[PDB]
């Protein structure tokens, strides 16, 4: 699909058997989702941005469906102001920037 | 406004 | 050009004669640049991200060249770790997301 940037680039993702709204963010290395319960063991990690750092739970090899395209990788969960799909999963669905 | 830049 | 996301999407920008590297951030509403002394009036603003908020200065109608593409718009200047080109300017250079 071709997505313009007049509005926030939000899409629907299926994390397990759960639908969520997420922002395609090329300015993020990682994928961070609001606090939610996920299966598996998680390691505490720390990620930062504007404003500073926050502590998050890391989950590996998690399946995520982004607008129909399947991906499997790392997902961080924590006090993020918004759900964001980072470059770790965007590359998996062959997403690129063009202009 | 939100600037969701992020890095580990 | 087509930009992949294997690495951070850093490009060269021309602001007021000085050239710097900026991150193409679809996850940013605004364009935030590292501290610099631009001419003109500016209103104080608060922008938020992952670790909270930071105060920045807002300048309007600022000329900026992104990899050879001329654009003009609002530019926030504050203590940001990196230079960020938000959607306000990306919609001006025809930048889209594709997959």
């Amino acid at each position: 699909p071709q997505i313009t940037l007049w509005k926030r680039p939000l899409v629907t993702i299926r994390i397990g058997g759960q639908l969520k709204e997420a922002l395609l963010n090329t300015g993020a290395d990682d994928t961070v989702l609001e606090e939610m319960n996920l299966p598996g063991k998680w390691k505490p990690k720390m990620i930062g941005g504007i404003g500073g750092f926050i502590k998050v739970r890391q989950y590996d090899q998690i399946p995520v469906e982004i607008c129909g395209h399947k991906a499997i990788g790392t997902v961080l969960v924590g006090p993020t102001p918004a759900n964001i799909i980072g470059r770790n999963l965007l590359t998996q669905i062959g997403c690129t920037l063009n202009f | 406004a939100r600037v969701l830049a992020e890095a580990m």
